[PDB]
């Protein structure tokens, strides 16, 4: 497969977000 | 630190354009959770040229700026160590554990910082220091009173001044605060930053007591660590149910986030943004869930 390297100015942050959870 | 011209800054971008090549070498495989520096790093990058538009044909106004100044040095020097990380890493890097990496994702969460400041000093592109709104009234008092409407101050500075409100311990104490408050790891103190750590260590009124007994004598207490390095913590005490640790949300800045071992074997984190910590580990601690400190069986009493 390729492995395209993006440049600074291609990525869009995909701003994942980590798991949290109510209060236990 | 000097004057930024538009020459600087897009010999900054050059660096972490370097530096977003280097972390997308397929041996890395870097995990995408908050702090992710594949997203900072852009997301940073764009900001900035969001900010150079808003000063077309003023950017002696935006490069004197003081706070854009320090603020260039820093992201200037940062990036520089990250590259730095790489050529002295070689192969350590593609180790999960090593020295390069632990220093790798503690660079992404000071990128995390700057980024959140900068977005808190320019919101829309435009310096909007002057009116930086603080959020809880006695340390927006404070503030007002020894520096004005200024959105940087060098620690010397803030300190003396703090110390005339909640004296501060000379050695470690003093060194522990300051790395506690300097988010951005630059040797200054923004109004930004500051209003992180008055929410955090809430009410002004025992503001350094606060500090101390949640971060200085906690031992659940985790210093600069990300979502990811708490689960992998508190792996070693799944067997020990009511295990937990707590740090900053590096996400929800201004915000706590508690980590702990739940009675069926998971690792669970929470933001109790409903009550103050102080209430929420005491809270937790009486209906069973918040124990054993970093696995420790002596738990604080914070009453
Ligand atoms: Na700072």
């Amino acid at each position: 497969q390729q492995v395209h390297v993006l440049s600074l100015d291609q990525i869009r942050a995909i701003r994942n977000t980590n798991e949290y959870t109510e209060g236990p | 630190p000097g004057t930024v011209d538009k020459k600087m800054v897009e010999k900054c971008w050059k660096l972490m354009d370097k530096v977003v090549r280097l972390c997308q070498n397929p041996k890395l495989a870097l995990k995408n959770s908050p702090p992710y520096i594949l997203d900072l790093l852009p997301d940073t990058y764009q900001h900035l040229r969001t900010i150079l538009s808003r000063y077309e044909g003023k950017m002696e106004t935006l490069g004197e700026n003081e706070y854009f100044r320090v603020f260039m040095e820093n992201l200037m020097k940062k990036t520089k160590q990250t590259i730095s990380l790489f050529k002295e890493g070689k192969e350590r890097m593609y180790e999960e554990n090593s020295q390069p990496r632990r220093n790798l994702t503690k660079l992404s969460l000071i990128f995390s910082h700057m980024l959140a400041e900068l977005k808190g000093i320019f919101p829309s592109g435009l310096f909007q220091g002057d009116t930086f709104r603080i959020t809880k009234a006695d340390a927006a008092e404070f503030w007002r009173k020894a520096f004005g409407e200024k959105t940087i101050v060098p620690w010397k500075s803030f300190r003396q001044a703090l110390h005339e409100v909640h004296p501060i311990s000379s050695g470690l104490e003093a060194m522990a605060l300051k790395s506690t408050i300097d988010l951005t790891c630059n040797d200054y103190i923004s109004v930004f930053e500051f209003d992180i750590f008055t929410r955090l260590f809430q009410p002004w009124s025992s503001l350094l007591r606060n500090w101390n007994s949640l971060a200085v004598t906690h031992p659940g207490y985790m210093a600069f660590l990300t979502y990811d390095e708490v689960k992998a913590r508190l792996q070693k005490f799944i067997h020990k149910p009511g295990s937990y640790i707590f740090r900053l949300s590096c996400t929800r800045l201004g915000q706590w986030a508690i980590g702990y071992v739940t009675a069926d074997g998971n690792i669970l984190q929470t933001i109790p943004h409903n009550k103050p910590l102080f209430q929420a580990l005491i809270d937790g601690f009486r209906e069973g869930f918040y124990l054993f400190p970093d696995g420790r069986n002596q738990n604080p009493d914070l009453t």
